[PDB]
């Protein structure tokens, strides 16, 4: 059973993950496979004499972005560092360790460079960051009537200077502003 | 100067107990000796975010450079972003990106090709095997170039005004005359030797690129930070291959070979060893983060002083009477051009 | 205080089966069951517990009456309806204050609702209850605590659950508890004013991770997500190397006991199915291993001593025995780690 | 936390077990508790070092923005720095930076120098600014136009190297008197 | 003895401290009690 | 203002197991725990 997470007990070695075809150049005497850091990577099939790699299961980390509970109860889920078509089929086949199942309406899918956001939708506008998601994406609570949106950073208001050969802007007035440093 | 490092967000539960219910139960006796580690690592990640934001997000409005580039003979195409490059990056930043090779980029979603690695799985897949993951940075390495471009545009078309109040335009010749005036030389010298000084600036900007190209490692500080993080991570992963004084090094082997109440001693030994290794790694990460935060504060002060104005303090903005500086983005760092 | 505890609870917004009454199916018991019942005065007396509900395994009966209770862990035969017919292997009769408390404000509108929870971890039957004339439509929505009433060490096996009725001349709210981590909000007077599950909602996971009822705007890293393995493969080398067991049990001239032929079995895989299919055994007693546990243990060397002998001599052949065979023909050491096979 | 022993409370374990078997469990308790204390003290040391760095920065900010005026940009508040008043805070300090920020600005014109009679004139302080018809001098962060006299400018040059030089007349109060 | 540091052995639970009247609300099924961070704090008198 | 501290070059085997082969062997079972210490001490000397 290849290309599927499965517990394997190859000739006494036990582990978890996904195995598939490989293009090693295994020497005939070789039986195991490893890497620089001494982790079992490739296993030769004892009953087929083919080469299969061993993969992690689904590694990532779930992060929840939420507004203040006194404001709203809607929440959105972040699946860090995973192509979330993988979790989409994982949610469908219901082999995910997380038991809380947040809705998937098709519009709440987000292939972020930093993982996948679920429970939020794109807004191609640009607003100042409220909650940092990562990979230049920020979520915030906004009125449509209220939901959780995800959008790219706006580094600031777009401004263009008027540099010229003989142009000077000289302030005719001034202001006094009192800020605070803590 | 480095500004930040990669953000690691290890999970003790699995890093110490690979998908073992009995091992997780045994670890549950050690109290809140995990929530502390996770809180420390997330604090380090947030600290890195604030360091990069403090270093680069110094100006609110993102200025753009005028379409025509003739700043009195000063040639700025080597530091100005190149529209031909799809990443909108300057040629100098191109070399800075090319000369640094990251072992772990983080923004890879590498799951799906560890099975397809064909060859021996690399450091990243190996880390993904034993409870190690890297959180990609908030500020994408592209928008950092945009902030750098905005800062560069502010300091060559508006002088040092945009860091104080509204950005007021000023041509580069009299901006040059003023930076001269702040040192002790009257503007007549610049207005008499403008062609000579422009040729000097062009020659220097030509030579700096070749100096960065031909050197074996002049970016040795950023390379050093990356190598330190990678080496610490690799040692931390390798530590799971030590028996720590028990029968074997594999939890699923000990559990499946020995009975619960006798394998309890060995699994306790493994817990005490692996968790101590994780603690040492977290402490070293804390020290490195403190040093990097100090360097980032120094870099922020350097930016706001040298780039955003003329610094009277000697040797701070390069050796000699300082005139200006241009910022340039780098992987996990910044490069200044005094 | 906002203490967090992990113990077998009923999940929040879980699914509860609601029954009527006008025949009393035997609902399975596993990891406890939450019970609730609303009534005008009374239509329910008690419950019975255990497995197979007959006079073969110990059972339970907790019927109440007007003034006391009738808790007993006995081996009742059957009722099919004077609620038991056997008290032979029966002990531990428990009597205390009646569970059912009924109060009315001079009207039947104050229909009392009663929530009962039972569990059997390491024995020690625990009964939790709280009686109050709630709004009376059905299971309420406002939070209510449960105060344990009795905690008694039954120490028996329970699999099936059943409820008893009354006589006369809208209840049965049944839910199954699950092992979950919970956090409970304690009043300054000590009562539980609120509780949140930690396996239901992402917001619940966040509130649980920080053990607080107010989460400020922001991101919170709560746990790790895993694709659990769907199937489990076991694969071992193609080696078969069947042992000469075939030639030791297909022989035609099994030597006598006085000269017992001893065969050294080495360099083979000891599969015991070829042993099981070859002889309709009559004495397959083992001493150091289990007849069932033989294919999962690995040994250094195996000796197969074969000899045909009489019937009673089969029972004679055993460690620490005596007789004309056990003394002069073949003596089994008291510390023998193996098996004998007689057919 | 039990730390892998019988119980997490010493005053119970000492009376529940005799010494020659209880010393092992109490040693487990000692090692767990002291490892936790080592973690706590290391974290406290790191926090104290960070607080010391912040305190040194705050002390420099005090002695610079309060006991004098800072020419450093973006150190004593955003914009040009004028003054600063300190305020005590719980386990910290709070500043009130008073900063000079310019205001409404207008394009006028500029020229690097003025050539009156074969000689290039440069402003002693400020730039040469033009309404559009009459050239003027002014300060840098405030528009205060002034008549171009011999006092505002110093003359040095030959009117043939300054690119963008602009023709106008300068004045002096000595020819008049 | 109240208001006096004393070695107590209440119901086999050993310790040292000062006993005094408290205004807590122990349930009849409550026996030991505790405080926020897991230390035996208010033990009701088994007799009185 | 201090500028540097005394440079230290502590050694794993010589400090922990003075010339004991069995002790060194059982230290090897602890993995590369202490190579980190040697590298860190080299680092502190370098920064001094
Ligand atoms: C410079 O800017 C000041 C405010 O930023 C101006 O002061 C204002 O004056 C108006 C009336 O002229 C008031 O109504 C207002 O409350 C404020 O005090 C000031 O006039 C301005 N100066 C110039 C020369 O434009
Ligand atoms: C500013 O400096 C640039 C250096 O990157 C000049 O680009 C050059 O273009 C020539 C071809 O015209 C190339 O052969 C050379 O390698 C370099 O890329 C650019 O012309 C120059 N511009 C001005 C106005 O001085
Ligand atoms: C805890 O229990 C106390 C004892 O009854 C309560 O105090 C009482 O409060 C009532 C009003 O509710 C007063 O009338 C009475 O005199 C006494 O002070 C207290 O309220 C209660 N706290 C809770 C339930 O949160
Ligand atoms: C050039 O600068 C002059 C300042 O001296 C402005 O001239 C003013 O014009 C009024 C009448 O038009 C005079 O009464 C006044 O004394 C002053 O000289 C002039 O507006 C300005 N030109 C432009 C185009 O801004
Ligand atoms: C400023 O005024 C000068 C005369 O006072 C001008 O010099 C003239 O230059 C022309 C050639 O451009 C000669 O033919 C003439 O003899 C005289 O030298 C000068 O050009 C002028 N400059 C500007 C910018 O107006
Ligand atoms: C394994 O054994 C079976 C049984 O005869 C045989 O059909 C198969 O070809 C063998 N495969 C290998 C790789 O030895
Ligand atoms: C991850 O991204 C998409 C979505 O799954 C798909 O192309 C593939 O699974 C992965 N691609 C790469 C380049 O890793
Ligand atoms: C609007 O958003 C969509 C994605 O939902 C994007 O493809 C499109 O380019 C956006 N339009 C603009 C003008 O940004
Ligand atoms: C400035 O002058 C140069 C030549 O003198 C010309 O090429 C350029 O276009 C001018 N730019 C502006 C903004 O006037
Ligand atoms: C309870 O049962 C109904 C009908 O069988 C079902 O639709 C519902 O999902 C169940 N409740 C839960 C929480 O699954
Ligand atoms: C109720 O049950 C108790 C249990 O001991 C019993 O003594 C009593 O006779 C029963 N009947 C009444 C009316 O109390
Ligand atoms: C008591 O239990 C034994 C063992 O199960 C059983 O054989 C016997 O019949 C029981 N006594 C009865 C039912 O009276
Ligand atoms: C001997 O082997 C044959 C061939 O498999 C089998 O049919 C027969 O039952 C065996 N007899 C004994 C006594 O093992
Ligand atoms: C200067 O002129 C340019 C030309 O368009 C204009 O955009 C800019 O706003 C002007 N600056 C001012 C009025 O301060
Ligand atoms: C003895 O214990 C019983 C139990 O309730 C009770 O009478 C009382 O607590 C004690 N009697 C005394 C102290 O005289």
């Amino acid at each position: 059973v290849k290309n599927k997470c499965v517990n394997f007990n190859f000739n006494g070695l036990t582990g978890t993950g996904v195995l598939t075809k490989s293009n090693k150049k295994f020497l005939p005497f070789q039986q195991f496979g490893r890497d620089i850091v001494d982790t079992t990577d490739a296993v030769r099939d004892p009953q087929t004499l083919e080469i299969l790699d061993i993969t992690p299961c689904s590694f990532g980390g779930v992060s929840v972005i939420t507004p203040g509970t006194n404001t709203s109860n809607q929440v959105a889920v972040l699946y860090q560092g995973v192509n979330c078509t993988e979790v989409s089929v994982a949610i469908h086949a219901d082999q995910l360790t997380p038991t809380w199942r947040v809705y998937s309406t098709g519009s709440n899918v987000f292939q972020t460079r930093a993982g996948c956001l679920i429970g939020a939708e794109y807004v191609n506008n640009s607003y100042e960051c409220d909650i940092p998601i990562g990979a230049g994406i920020c979520a915030s609570y906004q009125t449509q009537s209220q939901s959780i949106i995800a959008y790219t950073m706006s580094l600031g208001a777009e401004n263009s200077v008027a540099y010229s050969n003989n142009s000077i802007a000289i302030p005719t007035n001034f202001t006094i502003s009192v800020t605070t440093e803590i | 100067l480095p500004v930040s490092m990669t953000k690691t967000s290890v999970d003790c539960t699995m890093y110490i107990c690979g998908d073992s219910t009995e091992c997780s139960n045994l670890l549950l006796q050690y109290g809140s000796f995990c929530t502390q580690l996770k809180r420390a690592l997330t604090g380090i990640a947030v600290e890195q975010d604030k360091n990069t934001q403090e270093v680069f997000a110094q100006v609110k409005q993102i200025y753009k450079t005028p379409p025509i580039k003739y700043f009195g003979g000063f040639n700025f195409s080597q530091i100005l972003p190149d529209p031909s490059k799809p990443s909108k990056r300057s040629p100098i930043e191109d070399l800075l990106f090319n000369k640094v090779t990251l072992a772990d980029a983080g923004f890879i979603k590498q799951y799906g090709d560890c099975l397809g690695d064909i060859a021996a799985r690399d450091l990243i897949c190996a880390q993904k095997f034993n409870g190690l993951t890297v959180l990609p940075p908030l500020l994408t390495d592209e928008m950092i170039a945009q902030y750098t471009s905005a800062l560069l545009a502010g300091t060559i078309t508006s002088g040092w005004t945009f860091g104080a109040g509204p950005a007021l335009q000023i041509p580069f010749p009299m901006q040059m005359a003023y930076r001269f005036n702040g040192i002790g030389v009257t503007q007549n010298v610049l207005y008499e030797n403008q062609k000579l000084i422009a040729n000097q600036f062009n020659s220097a900007i030509g030579k700096i690129q070749d100096s960065l190209f031909s050197t074996p490692s002049a970016l040795g500080k950023l390379q050093d930070v990356v190598n330190h993080n990678a080496q610490a991570l690799n040692t931390l992963v390798k530590q799971l291959s030590s028996k720590f004084g028990a029968i074997s090094s594999v939890l699923n082997d000990i559990l499946s070979r020995l009975d619960p109440p006798e394998a309890e001693v060995q699994i306790d030994r493994l817990i005490t060893g692996r968790l101590q290794s994780l603690q040492t790694y977290v402490t070293q990460q804390l020290i490195r983060a403190a040093e990097i935060r100090a360097s980032a504060n120094l870099a922020a002060t350097k930016m706001s002083e040298c780039v955003l104005g003329q610094s009277k303090r000697v040797d701070f903005c390069g050796k000699g009477y300082h005139l200006m500086s241009f910022p340039q983005s780098a992987p996990h760092g910044v490069v200044f051009l005094h | 205080v906002l203490h967090l505890t992990q113990d077998l609870f009923l999940p929040f917004f879980s699914n509860v089966t609601w029954f009527h009454a006008i025949d009393n199916p035997v609902l399975p018991f596993n990891d406890g069951v939450y019970f609730a019942s609303t009534e005008k005065s009374n239509i329910i007396r008690g419950w019975i517990f255990g497995t197979t509900l007959d006079s073969k395994t110990q059972s339970l009966l907790i019927v109440n009456n007007a003034t006391n209770v009738f808790i007993k862990v006995c081996e009742f035969q059957f009722c099919n309806d004077g609620v038991y017919s056997s008290a032979n292997n029966c002990t531990f009769e428990y009597v205390s204050q009646p569970f059912l408390m009924d109060l009315e404000g001079k009207q039947g509108n104050f229909k009392n609702l009663r929530e009962f929870v039972f569990k059997n971890i390491d024995g020690y039957f625990k009964i939790y209850s709280k009686h109050t004339p709630i709004i009376g439509r059905d299971f309420p929505q406002g939070f209510s605590a449960l105060e344990p009433l009795v905690d008694l060490p039954i120490g028996i096996n329970i699999t099936r659950f059943q409820t008893l009725l009354a006589l006369n001349r809208a209840d049965y709210y049944v839910g199954y508890l699950q092992p979950r981590t919970f956090l409970l909000k304690y009043n300054e007077n000590g009562t539980i004013t609120d509780a949140v599950d930690c396996a239901l909602d992402p917001l619940s996971e966040t509130k649980c991770t920080l053990k607080s009822f107010t989460v400020e705007k922001g991101i919170y890293q709560t746990s790790n997500f895993r694709v659990q393995p769907t199937e489990s493969i076991v694969r071992f080398p193609n080696v078969t190397n069947l042992c000469p067991f075939h030639e030791v049990f297909n022989a035609t001239r099994f030597a006598s006991v006085y000269a017992w032929n001893r065969k050294r079995i080495s360099n083979c895989v000891a599969d015991y199915s070829v042993l099981y299919n070859f002889a309709p055994f009559f004495a397959f007693k083992c001493y150091g291993v289990s007849p069932t546990k033989l294919n999962d243990l690995c040994f250094t060397n195996v000796y197969a001593d074969s000899f045909v002998i009489k019937g009673n001599e089969v029972s004679q052949i055993a460690p620490g025995q005596t007789g004309n065979i056990a003394d002069y023909n073949y003596k089994l050491p008291d510390d023998f780690t193996g098996c004998v096979i007689a057919w | 936390s039990k730390f892998g022993a019988i119980s997490s409370v010493l005053n119970d374990i000492l009376s529940r077990l005799d010494p020659p078997e209880a010393e092992v469990q109490i040693d487990r308790l000692i090692t767990g508790r002291l490892q936790s204390l080592q973690t706590y003290v290391t974290q406290q040391l790191i926090r104290a070092a960070e607080i010391r760095a912040s305190a040194n920065l705050a002390a420099t900010k005090m002695s610079e923005c309060v006991l004098g005026q800072s020419k450093r940009v973006d150190f004593c508040g955003k914009g040009y720095h004028l003054m600063s008043f300190p305020q005590s805070a719980p386990h910290g300090v709070v500043f009130l930076h008073v900063t000079y920020v310019p205001a409404q600005e207008k394009n006028f014109t500029t020229a690097p120098a003025i050539c009156h009679d074969g000689k290039a004139h440069f402003p002693r302080e400020g730039v040469f600014v033009s309404n559009g018809t009459h050239w003027f001098v002014t300060q840098r962060n405030f528009y205060e136009p002034q008549i171009i006299t011999t006092d505002n400018t110093f003359v040095s040059g030959n009117c043939d190297v300054v690119i963008g030089i602009v023709n106008n007349t300068v004045y002096d109060p000595l020819q008049l008197e």
